RNA sequence: GUUAAGUUAGAAAGGGCGCACGGUGGAUGCCUUGGCACUAGGAGCCGAUGAAGGACGGGACGAACACCGAUAUGCUUCGGG
RNA sequence: GACCGAUAGUGAACCAGUACCGUGAGGGAAAGGUGAAAAGCACCCCGGAAGGGGAGUGAAAGAGAUCCUGAAACCGUGUGCC
RNA sequence: AACAGUGGUAGGAGAGCGUUCUAAGGGCUGUGAAGCCAGACCGGAAGGACUGGUGGAGCGCUUAGAAGUGAGAAUGCCGGUAUGAGUAGCGAAAGAGGGGUGAGAAUCCCCUCCACCGAAUGCCUAAGGUUUCCUGAGGAAGGCUCGUCCGCUCAGGGUUAGU
RNA sequence: AUGAUCAGGUUGAUAGGUCUGAGGUGGAAGUGUGGCGACACAUGGAGCUGACAGAUACUAAUCGAUCGAGGACUUAACC
């Protein structure tokens, strides 16, 4: 249970090459002006469905 | 052509790349949705002096907020806080809290 | 299945009793997405019991809810303003008496909140 | 599970205090050699 | 534009090599307040008329160095300036 | 001084026999450099600040508090070829 | 000119290269030295020039002398930085909800329920520690996360005995 | 395990409710009777029911967004 030689540069860079991390799903909020995420209430305009919640 | 710079903000460069990678060239006023839409520990500190760095058109050379793009932007580390966590056996190890620098760079297109 | 919620069954069935006192309390709870979702079928399984409506029910909702006081001027506790406010009031729609909106995590964990009101 | 240094100020003044080095000879040497090295803290 | 079987650029999730610009880190260069070894000279003891060395304390605020001793960041009394 | 020039030279060029370790005897470090002068950043913008961007001083700001110079390991960003 | 020779460990011999000082003569330097960085230049070698950029004051050459004089290895020593790897771990435990502060709230404060201990995880008081106690500010470091918070920092304040 | 796969996303039965069930536990409470009494009876195969299966638009699968074609030489063959 040790490394028994380093790990190289390209190798490194080999495993983090999918270790990047995905963009979110933003979406046009119903009430205008801003982004907002799916199936997440609006932060800004504190909306969803077109309803407006307080 | 505005520059801003973090200067040993205390987070570990590698958190930092991993959100500041994605906002690499693309328009900022989308940018800054994205980016204060992820859920990271960097984020709300990019999301600072981005808004900064937009920020330098004030009292500054005159561009407008649309049509702005991030042209270049990357973080860079700073000194590293040592520390020492004590460990079993009384062996004491150390471990390492790093800084990091971020810089942003935009330009009109 | 029904979730776990990252806690054996003793303090688990006090955490649903818990949060659905607190609902009748005050019609609108915030607290993260799984504990909303195994939430919503408790509570409105009570608010059948309420709509039911009779001694046996009084005592089965009894057994379940705790009492805390709902409207302190009345002082009213939670039981009777259940078993004759919100039953009278949603009778009529035969079930789904719940509803879930769903926010940004918090700061401190990513824990997906979720809105909880009774509508 | 008891350590090997309970604090005792009394045994600790008694067995290495300055009067307890001073009524001997050799400890006078101590004294001696340690106010020629020129530390702070010269006696315990 | 259908065959048919043949031949070939082309890419890049990423990476490799060169180039450029960075940061980190403090090597190198330069410098010296210090130190080493000596030369020539002086001096080669202090202490109950209380030593060596300390503790405490003293200033327009308070710490530490340095100075001093309830006469306490000094004083009298000769000289220099 | 055909001695050292800060991993050297005393342990100690720097509040060192200190910090620290040891019950005690004892052991015993690391740590020099803005500028000629602080003339050390009025004022504005972002921000809670930190930090930055401007304006100003200087011969220099990449000279802004380990602040002369700033090699290498290491780590990033664009790219010419594959 | 001709002839012959020219693998090589231990080893032995001869030629040299380079560094720091020191004298002698010569000169180079803010019109930018040393050092650093980059080049497709020169010699048989160790190496040595030239041209740019940085740098902002010292340094070559000639001949001779004197050396703390040449590093890749010693599980060498000191400093810095990688690898594991965004992994292991995050140190016995039941909270949850509403309000309030705040730039930011799972972690701070207020309230309601629930839970835990209870010959103790309660209340006094030794040894020991030495302000950690209280009040008001602050959140760079300490807090194995956060932190508006404190046993952290800062400014004050606090211990009264004839028994 | 997460990815992945599959069923679904308002012209829809995907999941949770509601109602009806299967099945399981088995005689709920509250009444009234008898009994000093612990109790036993009737109301009544009552009451309750996590995953199971049918219906039901009650609540949630909304507005969005992103990716994703335009095609080289010859022999046969015919516009």
């Amino acid at each position: 249970a040790v490394p028994f030689r380093r790990t190289s540069k390209m190798k490194k860079r080999l495993r983090r090459t999918h270790f990047k991390l995905n963009v979110p799903g933003m979406t046009e909020c119903p009430s205008c002006g801003e982004m907002k995420l799916s199936h997440r209430v609006c932060k800004a305009c504190g909306s969803y469905n077109g309803k407006d919640i307080n | 052509q505005a520059k801003a710079v973090a200067r040993t903000v205390r987070i570990a460069p590698r958190k930092a790349r991993l959100v500041m990678d994605l906002i690499r060239g693309k328009q900022v006023g989308e940018a800054v949705s994205i980016l204060n839409l992820t859920p990271r520990a960097a984020s709300p500190i990019i999301e600072k002096v981005l808004k900064s760095a937009i920020a330098n058109a004030e009292h500054n050379y005159e561009m407008d907020a649309n049509n702005l793009v991030i042209s270049q932007a990357f973080v860079d580390e700073g000194p590293t806080l040592k520390r020492f966590r004590p460990r079993a056996m009384g062996r004491a190890s150390q471990i390492n809290k790093r800084t990091s620098h971020i810089t942003i760079v935009v330009s009109e297109k | 299945s029904y979730r776990k919620l990252g806690r054996t069954s003793a303090q688990r069935k006090a955490m649903l009793r818990d949060l659905t006192t607190d609902l009748i309390i005050n019609e609108r709870i915030e607290t993260t997405e799984t504990r909303a979702k195994e939430l919503r079928s408790v509570v409105e399984k009570m608010i059948t019991l309420g709509k039911r409506g009779d001694l046996h029910a009084r005592r089965q909702a009894a057994a379940y809810i705790r009492n805390e006081v709902a409207n302190e001027e009345n002082n009213q506790d939670a039981l009777q303003k259940l078993f004759s406010d919100i039953a009278t009031r949603y009778e009529e729609r035969q079930g789904g008496y719940t509803r879930i909106m769903k926010l940004g995590p918090r700061r401190g964990d990513g824990a997906p909140m979720a809105i909880i009101e009774l509508v | 599970m008891k350590r090997t240094f309970q604090p005792n100020n009394r045994k600790r003044s008694k067995v290495h205090g300055f009067r307890s080095r001073m009524s001997s000879k050799n400890g006078r040497l101590v004294l001696a050699r340690r106010r020629r090295k020129g530390r702070k803290v010269l006696s315990a």
